[PDB]
């Protein structure tokens, strides 16, 4: 089994470099074709361009031309992408993938590097606030957290410290426009309970150390 | 660039019927060599794509046969013999004949299902959040069919615009419905200048719009 590793999640201000590793593990890295292609907020895959290790040879997409720069260490094993003058619209999934040999050679490969998702933005690290959407009306309620302005993504949610997941939607964050996310998260509950279960959303932003507990109540 | 255009954008299945997918492509894929290196991916959310199949019609290696591959030129087809619930996701056509590579833009085959309405809720800001100095507004469209809905924010009768934003869930893997929010946004000044916040909410499983409301206070 061959395997690709990339790097870490990366945040960059605009104006900014990076440089993010693609490693892999298997013999015969200098005749690897390796891709770069990225993917946007749910949308189309953009290809970046191919490199060889074992030669000169690469190929970029013109678009991206001078600012990406792809490289390779034939000593590491280890495939890199350069993105120079970053830009917000360069906020996106990097994926490295092997794909192909050489034409003539009948090798077609589906090996995926895990991504590396990289955030472009002026903001700063900062924690959610964590807000109760309290139910009201025996049927079943809803109620639920909002989860609001924090930078970076993501934050996770759960209920009941993770005891309670039936029938919770948790929906992806929006970007507001002080650059900063905003999420919420929805449970519906059996009416009669409402007086008697507790429920208590539980929130981690791992960027920013932030451990939220918020009880949610009636009224 | 070779511009490669997919139809249709989304394709509801019910499983057990056949599907079909189409690729177009702004110039021929048939390389000088003599081959056609058209390609087919899936995409589940929150993974990298996966290949089906390879050079117009080769199956990938544990790709089952009810998948097939078929055209030439410019107009290529990948089809599904009978639907299961597993073949859900985002397809890509890919070319790797001609520099730079490129792909479509990717067709979304997502379960079909009864349509169902929309159950409504909707929330007041918080205590809390008010006194930070902002509002937010939540209205709550659960577990309906199909996507297709729209929510309007009136505010003492008047439509809310450029204040709002939404979002949705993927679809249930089990009940096969969405879930939506949307957020309306103001300032605790603009907040208490008005009563009636209200919801609207247009969807094919409802005789005609469905509307929350609360008075602010109460
Ligand atoms: C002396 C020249 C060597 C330098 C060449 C390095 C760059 C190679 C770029 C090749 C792009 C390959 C795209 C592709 O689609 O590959 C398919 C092959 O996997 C198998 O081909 P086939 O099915 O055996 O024809």
């Amino acid at each position: 089994e061959v395997q690709l590793v990339q790097s870490g999640a990366e945040v960059k201000k605009p104006g900014e470099s990076l440089k993010i590793s693609c490693q892999a593990f298997g013999y015969g890295f200098i005749n690897y074709l390796i891709e770069w292609i990225r993917q946007m907020p749910g949308q189309g895959l953009e290809w970046i361009g191919l490199i060889n290790p074992g030669s000169d040879y690469t190929n970029y997409n013109e678009n991206f031309k001078g600012q990406a720069t792809l490289s390779a260490d034939k000593s590491s094993s280890t495939a890199y992408l350069q993105w120079s003058s970053l830009k917000a619209s360069d906020t996106a999934m990097y994926f490295c993938a092997r794909r192909f040999g050489y034409y003539g050679s009948g090798n077609y490969f589906d090996y995926w590097g895990q991504g590396t998702m990289v955030t472009v933005s002026s903001a700063s690290t900062k924690g959610p606030s964590v807000f109760p959407l309290a139910p009201s009306s025996g049927g079943t309620a809803a109620l639920g957290c909002l989860v609001k302005d924090y930078f970076p993504e993501p934050v996770t949610v759960s209920w009941n410290s993770g005891a309670l997941t039936s029938g919770v939607h948790t929906f992806p964050a929006v970007l507001q426009s002080s650059g900063l996310y905003s999420l919420s998260s929805v449970v519906t509950v059996p009416s009669s309970s409402l007086g008697t279960q507790t429920y208590i959303c539980n929130v981690n932003h791992k960027p920013s150390n932030t451990k939220v507990d918020k009880r949610v109540e009636p009224k | 660039d070779v511009v490669m255009t997919q139809t249709p954008l989304s394709l509801p299945v019910t499983p057990g019927e056949p599907a079909s997918i189409s690729c177009t492509s702004g110039q021929s894929l048939v390389h000088i060599n003599g081959n056609t290196y058209l390609h087919w991916y899936l995409q589940k959310p929150g993974q990298s794509p996966k290949l089906l199949i390879y050079k117009v019609s080769n199956l990938f290696s544990g790709v089952p046969d009810r998948f097939s591959g078929s055209g030439s030129g410019t107009d290529f087809t990948l089809k599904i013999s009978r639907v299961e619930a597993e073949d859900v996701g985002v397809y890509f056509c890919s070319q790797s004949t001609h520099f730079p590579f490129t792909f479509g833009q990717g067709t979304k085959l997502e379960i079909k299902r009864t349509v169902a309405a929309p159950s409504v809720f909707i929330f007041p800001p918080s205590d809390e959040q008010l006194k930070s100095g902002t509002a937010s507004v939540v209205c709550l469209l659960n577990n309906f069919y199909p996507r297709e809905a729209k929510v309007q924010w009136k505010v003492d009768n008047a439509l809310q615009s450029g204040n709002s934003q939404e979002s949705v869930t993927e679809q249930d893997s089990k009940d096969s419905t969405y879930s939506l929010s949307s957020t309306l946004t103001l300032s605790k000044a603009d907040y208490e200048k008005h009563k009636v916040y209200a919801c609207e909410v247009t969807h094919q499983g409802l005789s005609s719009p469905v509307t929350k409301s609360f008075n602010r206070g109460e």
